[PDB]
Order: C-alpha cells, then structure tokens, then sequence
C-alpha cells in the first residue's frame, strides 16, 4: 500500500533510531547521537508530508530551531556533571 | 399545608431535573445545540491566510 | 583592610547602609539596590578564636574600633532565657519538671555530668548558627566587616572537649555530627581567624585570675579539658580553617600589644587569591557576577528561616535528648503562658504594649 | 562627556551605530515615499497578467510611461 | 482542524502556520470543508460532512490515484511475468516531454 | 535511481550507527548521514534552500559541539573491523543491484520537483525559493520567527544558566 | 525558588509555553509550545547546592524528549494518513498520540520517572512539577476519543499510585505517587467532562499548593522529620494537619467537592464499575495520608527538646493561612460556586 511503499523507511529507522536512544548496552553520548538520528528521521518524515502542499515548507526551520535547541540543552545539561561526576559519566550505563 | 407546598416543590424539581437530563441525552447524541457537547471549529485562521495570500497578488511585481 | 591610624580618619562608605533589620530583601528587592556597590577592603569577617582564659573580648572590642568594624560578642544562653521584654525564664525552674529545667553555662561549670549538658552544647551551636547569618547580613547589607569573638565553626571543639572528658554519650556526639553536617556547609566561611596561643597553665591563671565564682571551685577545668581543647584547636579546628581562612598564631602568654597585629593584619595583600578561580583560599566569597552577589544576599537576610528549619533532624535513639510527652505538655503550659512569650514579640498587651488593635507588622527574621 | 569616550575607546561602533541610525530613518523615508504613491499597485506584473473592463482591479492600472 | 481549549491572545499566531490556502492544487477544497465545520462544529461535521472531507483528503493525501497508479503498473508486470506481454511492447507509447 | 542509492547508504549509515559504540566513531556516521539526509529531502523539494538550511544548522552548526564533545570524551582511538566494512559493502552492493533489478517509477516519490509540475503552473515560473519562504515574513506568521529569534536569545540565557560558567 | 529574576524570566516563559501548548489549532504548535515548555522547566530543576537536581534535570530531559519526538512521529503520521488534524475512526496513531502524552503526564504505565526524579527536588520544583506541568499534555489528552487507553490509565494509576506510596517514607515520592493516584481521577474526569476535569485539576492544585507549602517553609522531606517538628501550640499543629484529611476526600472538609462531582458525573454517565475501581483504591491514598497525620492527631509527643522556637517565612506563610482556611471552611461556598452546571 501507500505506507508501505512510501515514508515506511523513516518510521523503521526511527524506531531503530528509538531502540538504540533506549538501550542498556549504550552509554549517555550514544543517548543523545541517536536523539539527534531520530531528529533526522523526524526532518525527513515532515519534510515529506510538508511537500505534499507545496508552499508550507518554511515550517521546517521552525522544528530546526526546536530540536537543535533541544540537542544544545542535552548537551550543556551532559557537560554540567563534569565538575560534579567528573570525567568518568560519560561511560554511564545506567541512570 | 406546609409540608404539602415542599412536596410540590421538590417534585415539580424532580421533573425539570429529569427533563434536563433527557435534553442534554439528546443533545450529547447528536452535537446539535451550541451550549454544551458541542466543540466549535472556526476558520477563521483560513479565511485569514486566504485574504492575505489573495493581497499579495497585488504585490506581486517589479 | 586599612586600618584608622594610617588612613587618618575613619572609613566612609561606598554606599547607603540598607536598613536590613527593619526592610527585606527578596528579588524585587534585589532589582534596583545592588549589593556589590558598597564592599571595600574593610569588608571581611574576622573570628578571634583562642581558649577560654584569653582575652577576646577586649582585643575584638579594640579591634573593631580600630578596624573600623562592628564586634560581635560572645553567645551565652542568656539570649533564650531572658525574652524581649526582660523577663528571665530561670524562674520558672520550680514550675518545669526537672529534666526540662533551665541549664546555663553555670549550671555546666557545677554539673558537667547532668543530662542536659548534651542538650546544652546544641543549644551553643545554635546560638552561634544564629549570630554568623546576623553577622553575615551586616556584611552584605552594610558593606562593614564584622568581628566575632566566636564561630561556629569551632563549636565542635568544645563538644569533643566534654565527650574526651566523659561529659557527652556516643549517641550526643552522632546527634551533633549529624546537625554540623547538616548545617555547617550553608554559611560563609570567615576571611582571616586569629589565634590568641595560652598555654594550658597560663589559662587556669587568668582562670583564677578572673575570680568569676562559677569557674572557681569547678572540677571542669582540670589540666586534661583545657589540655584537650588546645590541642584540639590547633590540630583540628586550625588545620580545617588554613584552606580558606587566614590564620594568624600570636603569643599570647603576655599582655598582648594590639598596634603589631594590625600591621601584621595590614601587611596581607588580599587581591592575590582572587588572581586564580579555583583557588581553595576565599572560595566561599568569589562571586564573578552581580547575581551571584544578590543571590548570596538574599540567602541569609530572606532564608534565614530555611537555615534555622535546617535544625530539623529526628534522632529519638538518644534518651537524654528526648523530651517526654507529660513533660514537654507542662513546658507548654508553664513556658508559653509566661508574660513575656505568651504571644509574639511586640504583640503582649500584659508587658506594657498599646495600639495592638490596629497593628499588623509582624517583623523581620523574628523568633516566634 | 559620554559621547567622547565612546569616540575614545570604541570608535567602529559608533560610526556603525550613526550607520544603522541614518539607515534606519531612509528605511522609514523608502517606506513612506512607497506608500505615498500607489506602490502596492506595481508597474510590472510578474506572468501573463489579464482583466477584464467589469473587474474593478481593471480601473487602477497605470498608464504611465516607461523609465 | 483541532479546536483549541483556550481562545487566548496566543492562538493567533499558531492558527495560520500550516494551511492548504496560500496558493495549492485545490484549498478551495479545503475552504469548502473548512466552512462546513463553521456550520456543525468539528463533531458533527464528522458525521454530516462527510462527502466534503473525502474530496479533500483525496486531492492532498492521493491516496487512490497512486493506489490506482500501483495497481496499473503491477498488473502489467503480473501480465509480463505470466508470459502474456513480452518484448518491446512491454511498455506503451511515451509521452511528449512537456504534455504534463 | 539515485534516490535508491540515498535509501541504500541511509539504511548502511543506520545499521552501523547500530553497530557502534565509540561515540566520536557515532557523531562520524551522524555527520555523514546528515549529508545524505540533506540531498534525500532535496530529491523531493522545489529547490535546495531547506536542504542548505538543514545543513549549516545541523552539520556545520550543531553537530561540531557533539564532535567537540565526543573527541574530549574517549582518548582512545577507532578500532577498525574489515568484518563490519565487508558486511556494509555486501549489503550496500545488494541493495544497488535490488535497486536494479526493481521499477524505479513505481519506486520514486510521489512529491512534485519544480520541473514536475504543469507547464501552465503560473506559480512555478516567478522566482527560486520565493512563495515557499515567503509566510516567515508576511502577516500574520511573523510573529513565529520572531517568536524564533526570541527563543534562541532565551535558550543562550537558560544555557549560560545550567552550565554555571 | 526566587533567587534570581532570570527564574521569575523562565517561569513566565514557561507559562507562556504552556500556553501556547494548550490553545494551538494544530497538532504541530502544540509540539512547538512543548519545547518551549521543555526549554524554560529545564533551568528550574537545576541547583548548585543540590547534586541530584542535575541528574533529575537529566531524567526530565530524556523522558520528555523521548515523548516529545514519538508525540511528533504520530502525529505527522496521522497528517499523512489524513491531512487534517482530526481522525473520523480512531486508529492506532491516535493510541501512540495518547501514550506519548501519558509519558509526559505520567500515567502508571510511565509513570516510573515520576517519583525517582521526585526523590531528589526542593518543594517549590515540585509545585510547578505535580501542577503547572500536567496542564501541557492533559490539555491535549482532552482531544482524542478512544476509551481503552483512558480506561487501562485510570485503573492503573489508582492501584499503582496508592499501592506504591505505602512503602515510601520521603515526602516527595510520597507526595509524587498521591499525585499519579490523583492524576487518575483527573483522567477519568476527562472521558466524560472538560469541565469537570477543570473542577478536579483547579482544586487539586489548589490542595497541592497548601500542602507543599507546608512542606516548603518549614523544610520537611521525611515522615520522622514531621515528628521532630516545632509548633508552638499543638493545637495549631493539629489544625494546620487536616489538608492531609481535606486532600483525601473527606466529606467536611473542601477535597471531598471535586471527587464528589466526578462521582455525580460519571455515575450519570452510567459508568460504575471503574468507579468503585478507584474508590476501592483511594483508601489507600488516605492510608498513607493517615499515617502523616500521625504527627499531629495525637496531642503530645516525645519531642527532641533542643529546638524552642518556630522559624517560618512571613509573605508566604501569610499566603499559607488563607488557603488553609478555604481548604477545610471551603465547602460553604458551594452556595456561590455556578462552575459546576
Ligand atoms: C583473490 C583472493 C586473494 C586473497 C584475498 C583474501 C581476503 C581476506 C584476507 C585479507 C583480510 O581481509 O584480512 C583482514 C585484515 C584484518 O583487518 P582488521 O583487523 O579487521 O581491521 C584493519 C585494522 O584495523 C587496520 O589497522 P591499521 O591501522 O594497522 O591498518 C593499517 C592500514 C594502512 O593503510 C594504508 O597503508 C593505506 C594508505 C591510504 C589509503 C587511502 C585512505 C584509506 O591498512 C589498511 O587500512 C588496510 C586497507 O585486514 C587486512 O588485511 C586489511 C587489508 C585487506
Ligand atoms: C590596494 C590596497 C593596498 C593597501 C592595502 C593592502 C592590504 C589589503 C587590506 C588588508 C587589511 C588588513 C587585514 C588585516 C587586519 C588586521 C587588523 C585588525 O583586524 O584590526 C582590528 C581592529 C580592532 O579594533 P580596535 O583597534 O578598536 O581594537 C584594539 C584596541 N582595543 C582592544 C584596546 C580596544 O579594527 C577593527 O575591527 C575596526 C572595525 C572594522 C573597520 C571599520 C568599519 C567601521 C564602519 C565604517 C565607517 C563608519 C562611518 C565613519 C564615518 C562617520 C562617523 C560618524
Ligand atoms: C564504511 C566504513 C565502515 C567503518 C566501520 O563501521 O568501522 C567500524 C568501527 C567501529 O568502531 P567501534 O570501536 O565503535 O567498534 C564497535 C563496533 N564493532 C566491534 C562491531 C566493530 O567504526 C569506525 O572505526 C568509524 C570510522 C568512521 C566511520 C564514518
Ligand atoms: N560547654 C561549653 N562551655 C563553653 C562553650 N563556649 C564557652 N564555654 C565556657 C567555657 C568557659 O567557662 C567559658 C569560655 O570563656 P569565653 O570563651 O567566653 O572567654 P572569656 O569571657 O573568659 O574571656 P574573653 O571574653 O575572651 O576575654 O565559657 C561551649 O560551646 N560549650
């Protein structure tokens, strides 16, 4: 059907892109690179449906603005247990 | 007489109560009345994108 | 710090002195008075630490006065004893059942092995966790330095001091290990302490010198207490206040001369530990920013509360600490239907107060 | 006075600043003199461009010459 | 289109971000919905408006056109793997480059 | 076809991003991926603007603070397997010659290029990237990219105040 | 929590996040108004003094992000299934829509962060956790019409969250998992009103602004730490104990008129059984509220005698006795009150 045949690779990289955000044999670092995965995945997938109208495509540096100020306060949220947790909870397996 | 009045006036409240409980049955079944059960969708937001991108035809130039 | 005979004068300030006594200061507060606006050099907490024959008093009274700087005496439980109007609660001794009784530190220099005792270095500790936080509002409200004859953080020398003596259980020195670690790392730690050295002898000395009718005739201050806490001063307290605060040791076995510990005061250049960020020395007043300031402002002239609820900890393991239930009822009754706390301060019609049907100012940091 | 030490220390930033004011007030001027005249109605239309006499955008054309 | 709970000032700016009525293949479409839940509301123009919805859905979402278009091309490869259509005739007549 | 051959090297990115676990090895495979992201979403598109947009913020602008990140996290270096490389080339291989053996026009997005719609498209013809961008300046969605600009200023105030400085 | 004017900055933002979130036409700007939310309730949450603030502040951001992307994917799938933002037969984008709003709410199939974070917060975080930011996904919650996911929800939060308070002594994970039990009655509030809902959510807050209050002046984060506490009158510590009886629903006191209403709605809405699912299930909920009430109820203690005097703020202790008085005199105002019809 259409689903199958169109947009069903973004949904099954997303859900890899989910399984790898959730697993326990990753560390905090592969977390947050697989959260930004799954923010291509979701670039992708509304790029497509913003295409189907055709002038509504300026609304894909809005989601940008979001998510990538999303991935800065992961990151600056991640560095702030530096002085704290040290160096070491980088390799965190569990939380 | 007294307690006759009461009567009469906790039944006659009785049968609005039943009344408008079997009114807002129907209006819940079927969504029709504006005051209750009914969620309004307004394009006004439509019509609005619609009147704005119909005036910049007129800017539309050089 | 410069101190009055090489300026010539005394110190003027850099700005208005906040009324922090009378006015709060929340956020919107914060807003418009800045408080970075009036520090200088003469804007540091000194503690004259030393034993208990020494004179500090008289040389923190002269060195305020010649610092240009507010003295802070000593705590005694004086303070919760007698209320804001004057009257003194020991009289109500015949009324308290005996283990709820009062126990000042004469009673501690007759009786050091009664049961309140355990109580009684708590309640010291809490009297200096409550002048620090007033001496720290004078500091950051004022922009003037406060003296202090005593700190809190060298109560916990006196509390080993009667437990090697035999004064205080294992469960009083886990009750009050347990309040320093959970109050101790909430106040600022001082900029300069100094040492006034005795020895043990030259104490009972002065001791007897002093002729005050409650150290005479008193088995505390054997030659082991006074040993003890020394000792104890110099190789726990001291060696604990080095990584922040100066330390200054001055022989103190003569009269003392007060123009040499000024220059020795004067001769310490304080910019060279703000060079570097992470040093350990003066940590706890290093604030790069404004906010910060205001931040560290508002802890203690508004959270001042939070800091005193801090005293919440449950340990009923201890049988001397624990007040009984009939016995805690009738300190109730006795204690809160006394004319000077039978309500708030400021608020007793039957100590000599008028106007109370129109008054709703209830006050700043008081003690309900 | 204030103005002379902005000149001392940071004198880029000035000339920047007298730059971003002058262009702000011809920003304001270009704005008013395209609303002065009928500049919503351009000269210039973009793609094949027709009316009909009835429509009433067929009265407000321009008849004027070219520049 | 949701119906928001509050009608506050800030409804005002999110309303107009994505719309089928800046120029499109067919908002006049969506205009025709979008007026038939003025009339009902957005409940019962679920039930009365029904023929409306799916013109609408099918013109943006084409979603039996491409179903129609993949059910031409596999019944073609089916008719190419079953041996009735083979060789150079496996494909038709190419368009002109710009007919469309 | 090449639209196939993007599918072949995201789902290759993606099944070794899996795979990994060095996090530098990680903000490689996700910079590398950004690339063929970009060009995929401008296989669909009008013009190539969101692709550039998606790229300077992303790849050239977000993600060198992960690589910062991730390069001071792990001393030590890759260890690289001739296994995974061999696996990623049979499958990558597989996948360009199912691609092949496959109809690419039932297989190609449905989604109009500028070059895909009518002739008679009057909008079509006016100017590169011009009525796609133009609802970010124009009544009454401005108000959203200010709202934007807003927010970013917000968000260095809120990450000035979480890092502590 | 007013240390500085940057957190009043993202408490406004937050509110205006928030509402952006709930009066968004669209099931895009509502994402947008999520983030916004997300980026001003990510400085709260984090301290200097407190070192388990930083890594709840983590726990926040991975569960949030988490359920703001599947929120995302759904709801772009539902767009490309139909293109307008409402669905005419409910299907299953509708059920991840809904589950990626139950882990941001925090319904007892995720509600597993909630108190694990909650362990280690002030009492004022807290208050914007358990009040301001359950009005962002349950705002949204109130848009979708399948039953099922609502009722497998409520069943599970009123056993899970008053089974899973009994153990905890904390008063913040105590206080977390009475409000994933009242977080249930507001959810089945939700399948039959959007105006009883706002009854319970108002006057639930309301509650949890008293009783955190009490929590937040005086500093107590422990059931032993409520025996240790110093009123000066013991009556008053009684009297000022009797939210805990209001919050649990007691019929004198106010907390017992939303739960009363939600049981007059949904009996008229002829649906029982999962109602005496709840309230077989609440009295656990007043178990654990009971056993809090053991500090006060009794009239004398065996006190620790160190500490004689009460210390409490003035502004905001001074707010504290007027919501103490409506939350147990507040039920003769149900004369003025109209919200209800
Ligand atoms: C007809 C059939 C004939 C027989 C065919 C047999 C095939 C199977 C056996 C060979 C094989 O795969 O061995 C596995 C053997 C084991 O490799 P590995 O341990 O899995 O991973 C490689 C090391 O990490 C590499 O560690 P390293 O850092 O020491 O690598 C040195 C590097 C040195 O690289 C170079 O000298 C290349 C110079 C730059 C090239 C351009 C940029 C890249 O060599 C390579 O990169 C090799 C390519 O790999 C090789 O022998 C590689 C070459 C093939
Ligand atoms: C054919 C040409 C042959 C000759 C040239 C050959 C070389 C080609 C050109 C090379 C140029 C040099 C390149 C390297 C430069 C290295 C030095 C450098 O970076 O210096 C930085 C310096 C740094 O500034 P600074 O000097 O103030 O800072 C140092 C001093 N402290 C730190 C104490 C403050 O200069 C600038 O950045 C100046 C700003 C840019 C230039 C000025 C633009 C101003 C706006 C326009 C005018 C505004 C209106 C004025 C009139 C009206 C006023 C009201
Ligand atoms: C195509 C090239 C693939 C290279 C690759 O995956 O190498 C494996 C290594 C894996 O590094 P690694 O140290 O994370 O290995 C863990 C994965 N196993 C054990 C299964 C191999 O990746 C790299 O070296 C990355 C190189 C840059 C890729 C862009
Ligand atoms: N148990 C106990 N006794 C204390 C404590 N602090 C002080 N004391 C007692 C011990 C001594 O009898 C006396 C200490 O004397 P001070 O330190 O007040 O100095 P003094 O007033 O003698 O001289 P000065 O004012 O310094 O010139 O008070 C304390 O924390 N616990």
């Amino acid at each position: 059907m259409i689903m199958i045949l169109y947009w069903s690779l973004p949904m099954i990289l997303f859900i890899l892109g989910l399984f790898c955000f959730v697993s326990n044999r990753k560390h905090l670092l592969s977390m947050l690179l697989s959260l930004e995965f799954i923010v291509l995945m979701l670039f992708f997938m509304l790029f497509i449906y913003l295409n189907m109208l055709n002038y509504e495509s300026y609304f894909s540096m809005m989601f940008l603005t979001f998510s990538v100020c999303e991935g800065a306060l992961g990151l600056s949220i991640l560095v702030s247990m530096i002085r704290t947790h040290g160096n070491d909870y980088f390799q965190s397996f569990s939380i | 007489e007294k307690s006759l009045h009461y009567l009469y006036e906790e039944n006659e409240k009785a049968q609005i109560r039943l009344l408008e409980d079997e009114v807002r049955r129907k209006m819940s079944e079927r969504n029709d009345y504006q005051a209750y059960y009914y969620r309004p969708s307004v394009a006004k937001y439509h019509r609005i994108s619609k009147e704005a991108a119909d005036e910049l035809e007129a800017l539309r130039g050089d | 710090i410069s101190g009055k005979t090489m300026r010539g004068g005394p110190r003027v300030p850099k700005a208005a002195p906040y009324p922090y006594k009378t006015k709060k200061y929340s956020v919107f507060n914060a807003i418009f008075d800045k408080t970075s606006k009036r520090f200088d050099e003469n804007s540091k907490v000194i503690c004259v630490e030393g034993p208990i024959a020494a004179g500090k008093s008289k040389f923190a009274k002269e060195l305020a006065e010649e610092l240009d700087m507010e003295y802070y005496p000593a705590v005694d439980l004086d303070l919760i004893y007698i209320n804001s109007y004057g009257y003194d609660m020991r009289k109500l001794d015949p009324q308290l059942p005996p283990s709820c009784r009062s126990y000042d530190v004469r009673n501690f220099c007759l009786d050091p092995s009664h049961d309140l005792a355990a109580q009684f270095q708590i309640r010291m500790y809490m009297l200096r966790y409550s002048q620090y936080i007033d001496a720290l509002q004078h500091v950051l409200s004022t922009g003037q330095g406060v003296v202090l004859e005593r700190s809190p953080y060298s109560d916990f020398v006196f509390m080993e001091a009667m437990f090697r003596q035999g004064y205080l259980s294992r469960g009083a020195r886990s009750v009050y290990n347990e309040l320093r670690q959970n109050t101790i790392g909430e106040l600022l730690k001082p900029h300069l302490v100094i040492y006034l050295d005795l020895p043990v002898d030259a104490v009972k000395k002065q001791i007897k010198a002093r002729n005050v009718d409650y150290e005479v005739q008193s088995k505390v201050f054997s030659d082991a207490y006074l040993s003890d806490l020394e000792q104890l001063y110099k190789q726990q307290y001291l060696k604990d206040i080095s990584t922040h605060a100066e330390l200054l040791i001055y022989d103190w076995t003569a009269g003392g001369e007060t123009e040499v510990v000024v220059e020795d005061i004067e001769r310490i250049d304080f910019n060279q530990f703000e060079a570097d960020i992470h040093n350990k020395k003066m940590l706890d007043w290093r604030f790069p920013l404004e906010a910060e300031w205001c931040e560290a402002r508002i802890k203690y002239c508004h959270e001042k509360p939070d800091l005193m609820n801090y005293f919440n900890v449950p340990r009923f393991d201890v049988p001397e600490l624990v007040r009984s239930a009939d016995d805690g009822k009738v300190w109730r009754d006795v204690w809160f239907n006394a004319p000077g706390m039978k309500y708030r301060p400021g608020y007793n019609a039957d100590m000599g107060d008028e106007g109370l049907l129109t008054k709703t100012k209830i006050g700043i940091n008081q003690g309900i | 006075s204030l103005l002379k030490r902005a000149w001392n220390e940071i004198p880029d930033i000035v000339g920047g600043s007298a730059l971003a004011l002058a262009g702000i007030v011809m920003a304001t001027i270009g704005v008013a003199n395209y609303y002065a005249k009928d500049g919503d109605n351009r000269r210039y239309k973009l793609g094949y461009v027709v009316y009909r006499h009835d429509d009433p955008r067929a009265l407000k054309v321009r008849n004027d010459e070219d520049d | 289109s949701l119906t928001p709970f509050l009608r506050l000032p800030l409804t005002d700016l999110t309303g107009c971000l994505i719309n089928h009525q800046t120029y499109d293949k067919c908002g006049k479409f969506e205009m025709k919905m979008m007026e038939c839940f003025e009339a009902y509301g957005l409940e019962r123009g679920k039930r009365e408006c029904a023929d409306l919805i799916s013109d609408f859905q099918e013109c943006v979402g084409m979603q039996k056109q491409l179903m129609r278009f993949h059910a031409m091309r596999n019944e073609r490869y089916k008719q190419w793997l079953k041996g009735e259509r083979k060789g150079q005739e496996f494909f038709a007549d190419p368009p002109r480059v710009d007919a469309y | 076809m090449i639209q196939l051959m993007l599918y072949s090297l995201i789902i290759t990115t993606s099944i070794i991003f899996l795979n990994m676990i060095h996090p530098l090895a990680l903000g490689l495979t996700l910079l590398i991926q950004t690339i063929f992201v970009c060009l995929l979403t401008g296989l669909m598109t009008k013009s190539f603007w969101y692709s550039y947009i998606l790229f300077l913020i992303f790849l050239g602008g977000m993600l060198v603070l992960f690589i910062y990140v991730t390069s001071l996290a792990s001393n030590e270096m890759f260890n690289l397997s001739m296994k995974l490389t061999l696996f990623s080339s049979l499958i990558l291989i597989f996948m360009l010659i199912l691609s092949f053996i496959m109809d690419k026009t039932s297989s190609s997005l449905f989604l109009m290029n500028n070059d895909m719609q009518s002739i008679i498209n009057m909008n079509s013809y006016f100017m590169e990237n011009s009525l796609s961008l133009n609802k970010l300046y124009n009544f009454p969605t401005n108000f959203i990219t200010i709202l934007l600009m807003n927010y970013l200023l917000i968000t260095l105030i809120v990450i000035v105040k979480i890092t502590k400085l | 929590m007013f240390n500085n004017s940057s957190k009043i900055l993202f408490i406004t933002i937050m509110i205006i996040g928030t509402l952006i979130t709930v009066t968004s036409n669209s099931w895009l700007g509502a994402w947008m108004g999520l983030e916004i939310n997300l980026l001003s309730f990510i400085p709260l949450l984090s301290d200097n003094n407190n070192l388990m603030s930083t890594e709840a502040s983590l726990k926040y951001f991975l569960t949030q992000v988490l359920a703001s992307t599947v929120l995302l994917f759904s709801s772009i799938l539902l767009m490309l299934k139909n293109n307008m933002n409402n669905e005419i037969n409910e299907s299953f984008t509708s059920m991840i829509i809904m589950s990626a709003l139950l882990l941001k709410s925090g319904a007892a199939p995720f509600h597993f962060w909630f108190p694990n974070m909650m362990e280690g917060l002030t009492w004022m975080n807290a208050l914007m956790l358990m009040t301001w930011q359950k009005i962002a996904p349950l705002m949204l919650i109130s848009y979708l019409n399948i039953k099922y996911l609502l009722l497998i929800s409520v069943i599970l939060s009123v056993i899970i969250g008053a089974i899973g308070g009994l153990n905890q002594t904390s008063l913040r994970k105590l206080m977390a998992f009475s409000s994933i039990n009242h977080l249930g009655w507001m959810l089945s509030s939700l399948m039959i009103s959007e105006s009883i809902w706002l009854i319970y959510f108002f006057f639930y807050s309301f509650l949890s602004f008293v009783l955190t209050f009490m929590f937040n002046i005086f500093k107590l984060f422990h059931l032993n730490q409520l025996f240790s506490w110093f009123v000066n009158s013991k009556i008053l510590k009684f009297t000022l104990f009797m939210n805990f009886l209001s919050l649990g629903g007691l019929p004198p006191f106010l907390g017992f008129l939303p739960k009363w209403l939600v049981i007059q709605q949904l009996t008229l809405c002829n649906q029982y059984f999962m109602l005496t699912l709840m309230m077989m299930s609440t009295l656990i909920t007043l178990f654990f509220y009971l056993r809090i009430c053991y500090s006060a109820f009794m009239m004398n203690y065996f006190e620790n005698n160190w500490i004689m005097k009460m210390n409490m703020n003035s502004i905001n202790y001074n707010m504290y006795m007027i919501m103490t008085f409506f939350s147990i005199f507040g039920l003769f105002l149900i004369s003025l009150f109209y919200f209800m019809f």
